[PDB]
């Protein structure tokens, strides 16, 4: 399920479908378990929503035309794929995520205005 | 809005003020039964109190469960009352009068 | 009272089941007049009911 | 001017009872409280009780609860103080004084603003 | 499943799972007593022997 | 009995200023706005000069003034004439249904 943790970005770029699969299950007892069973679908729907706004409904490694403002990392590829791992990298880029997302939304939408004109 | 769920029967306590002026609102003003709602532009500061100094007594009713009731009274008994400033009230009442005369 | 007009409390006493056992004892309390209604089927004013 | 008149003097044995009077004039006698205060010779003042003229419901310090009876007679504007079980300690001068106004919406009963006294009556327990 | 190249922090005394477990077992305890007999008439006077 | 402790006596001479005080408790003096002062001298019933902390009755003695802070109430004199020779008493509403007095004190003049 999560054996790819601690590995490099190149390593866990493969077997992402292993993590993508296992996010739904449950059955019923009353007060809490039902509350524990609408959390799964709600979490999955939110994570799919944010991926679908950015034109990335295909659950691949989705690639984007929004520039990497160097202030976000000020770091180079050579120090990243060879050694660095996902959680450790996430602790860095986490300082800018909410700013990044809206740019993805709008860029998807200008790509949309470009596609429609016929 | 932040709704204030306070309860009252003849005067709307602690409510939010009117929009810009005293406004009257009703389902059908011509009908008697439709209870009209009058919304005021300025508040009238009411104050109420009970001068008596009650004290509470612990009576026991069966196993484990208590029941409270008023014991003696320590002060000298007086009348519980409410107070409203007259000059505010009469002026506000006349303003409601003109807003009623708009429709009558 | 001889004179004046104020609220008054109508001191009342009742035979409640006591804190322990199904033993009984007497107890007293005060009740505002709207909470109390005269009972008596005969013309007597020494016996009262709660409005419940 | 407003003034209160009092009994002359009393002499009693221990275990007996004493009644002292306090008649007032010059103001509407029902509109003010009456405060009773005791003065032992060459010693501190001891406040004793108060009474509302229009009703009963006296109250007094715990030294004298269940032992002092209090009434007023509306006919002749006279208040009366009853001490029922005397001790040798109770030898002192007894005063009556007019208290705060009897408001119908505010509790002025406990207010120390009394401003008109009697002559003081000397009670001797011997 | 074992993770090969990871490291984490743990805290016994700030752990949340205990603060849920207590509520769980208190609630499950309370279910078992709801349909059962309530006693209450047993509070009556008890006269007992002088066993010696 | 009374919590209104008071000094025993003072003394002075013409033109001086003297401040009497009484210490009560948080229950009575430190909770209510109803301290008052009284005086008496032999052969006479006592007399009022300060009521409700600092206000004056009819006529007598604008000279006297008083105030309270914490559990302490005070009466202030200045000029200190011969008529001020009297036994001054501390008084306060004691909470509940009771007023309570202090021990009293003599102003030795002049
Ligand atoms: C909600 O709203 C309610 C209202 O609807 C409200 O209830 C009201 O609250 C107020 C505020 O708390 C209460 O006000 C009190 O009123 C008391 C009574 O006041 C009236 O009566 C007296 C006496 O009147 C007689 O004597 C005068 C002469 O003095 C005559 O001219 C009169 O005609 C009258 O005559 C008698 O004989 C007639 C014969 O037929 C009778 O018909 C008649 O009934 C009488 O028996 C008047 O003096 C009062 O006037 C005062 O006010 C005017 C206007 O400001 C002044 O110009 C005037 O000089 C007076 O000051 C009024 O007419 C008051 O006693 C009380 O004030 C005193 O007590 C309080 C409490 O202790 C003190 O804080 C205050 O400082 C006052 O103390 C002085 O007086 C008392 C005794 O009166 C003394 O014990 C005290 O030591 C001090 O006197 C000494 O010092 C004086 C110098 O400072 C000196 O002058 C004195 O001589 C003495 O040395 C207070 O004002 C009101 O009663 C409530 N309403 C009712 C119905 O009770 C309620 O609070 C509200 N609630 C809320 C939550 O908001
Ligand atoms: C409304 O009613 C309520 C009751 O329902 C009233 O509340 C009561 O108020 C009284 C005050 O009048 C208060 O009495 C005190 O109780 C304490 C016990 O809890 C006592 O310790 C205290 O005694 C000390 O103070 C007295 C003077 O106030 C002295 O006479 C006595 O000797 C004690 O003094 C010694 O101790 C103190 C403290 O250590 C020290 O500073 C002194 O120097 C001295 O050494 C009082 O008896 C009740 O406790 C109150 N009850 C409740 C339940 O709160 C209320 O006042 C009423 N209000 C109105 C407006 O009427
Ligand atoms: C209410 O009435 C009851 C009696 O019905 C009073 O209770 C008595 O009080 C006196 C005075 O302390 C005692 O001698 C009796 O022992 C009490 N009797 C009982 C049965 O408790 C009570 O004091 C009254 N209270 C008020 C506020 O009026």
């Amino acid at each position: 399920f999560l054996g790819a943790a601690g590995s490099t970005m190149g390593a866990a770029s493969m077997t992402l479908t292993v993590q993508a699969r296992n996010l739904l299950s449950g059955t019923v007892w009353g007060i809490k378990q039902l509350q524990a069973r609408v959390l799964a679908v709600e979490r999955y729907l939110r994570d799919q929503q944010l991926l679908g706004i950015w034109g990335c409904s295909g659950k691949l490694i989705c690639c984007t035309n929004v520039p990497w403002n160097s202030s976000w990392s000020n770091r180079n590829l050579s120090e990243i794929w060879d050694n660095m791992t996902w959680l450790q990298w996430d602790k860095e880029i986490s300082n800018y995520t909410q700013i990044i997302y809206g740019l993805l939304e709008e860029s998807q939408n200008q790509q949309e205005k470009n596609e429609q004109d016929l | 809005h932040g709704i204030r769920p306070v309860v009252s029967t003849q005067l709307l306590l602690n409510g939010s003020l009117a929009e810009k002026e005293i406004v009257i609102r009703s389902e059908n003003l011509t009908n008697n039964a439709k209870i009209i709602i009058v919304h005021l532009h300025t508040p009238v500061e009411i104050v109420c109190t009970r001068p008596n100094n009650n004290t509470r007594k612990s009576v026991r009713i069966g196993p484990g469960q208590t029941f409270y009731a008023t014991g003696d009274i320590i002060g000298d008994i007086k009348q519980a009352h409410c107070n409203i400033s007259e000059e505010k009230w009469n002026d506000t009442l006349q303003k409601v009068g003109i807003e009623l005369q708009k429709h009558f | 009272v001889k004179n004046g007009t104020v609220e008054e409390m109508k001191n009342c006493s009742f035979n409640t089941t006591t804190e322990i056992r199904d033993k009984e004892k007497k107890e007293y309390a005060l009740f505002y007049k709207p909470d109390i209604v005269p009972l008596s089927e005969t013309n007597n004013t020494s016996e009262y009911r709660l409005i419940n | 001017q407003v003034q209160l008149v009092q009994s002359g003097a009393e002499v009693k044995k221990p275990g007996a009872s004493v009644k002292v009077s306090c008649k007032a004039s010059g103001y509407t006698f029902t509109d003010y409280y009456i405060h009773w205060v005791r003065q032992a010779p060459g010693q501190g003042l001891e406040w004793m009780a108060w009474i509302n003229p229009t009703t009963g419901r006296t109250n007094s310090a715990r030294k004298f609860q269940g032992r002092v009876t209090m009434t007023r007679d509306t006919s002749i504007s006279t208040a009366y103080m009853e001490l029922r079980r005397l001790r040798s300690d109770d030898t002192a001068v007894y005063y009556c004084a007019r208290g705060g106004w009897i408001g119908l919406y505010v509790d002025y009963s406990g207010y120390p603003n009394f401003d008109s006294w009697g002559q003081g009556t000397l009670v001797t327990v011997s | 499943l074992v993770l090969g190249n990871v490291t984490e922090n743990f805290n016994m005394w700030k752990n949340d799972m205990v603060d849920q477990m207590h509520e769980d077992i208190i609630s499950l305890w309370d279910q078992s007593l709801k349909p059962c007999v309530k006693l209450t008439p047993l509070c009556v006077t008890l006269i007992c022997s002088n066993a010696t | 009995q009374s919590a209104l402790t008071q000094p025993a006596s003072v003394s002075g001479s013409p033109g001086q200023s003297i401040t009497i005080s009484c210490t009560g408790t948080s229950y009575d003096v430190g909770s209510y706005n109803l301290v008052s002062w009284y005086q008496q001298h032999p052969g006479k019933a006592p007399k009022l000069m300060i009521y409700e902390v600092s206000k004056w009755p009819s006529g007598v003695s604008n000279r006297f003034s008083g105030s309270k802070s914490g559990n302490t109430a005070s009466l202030t004199i200045s000029g200190l004439q011969a008529e001020d020779e009297a036994d001054y008493y501390c008084c306060s509403y004691a909470g509940s249904s009771t007023v309570i007095f202090g021990g009293g004190t003599k102003l030795t003049v002049l």
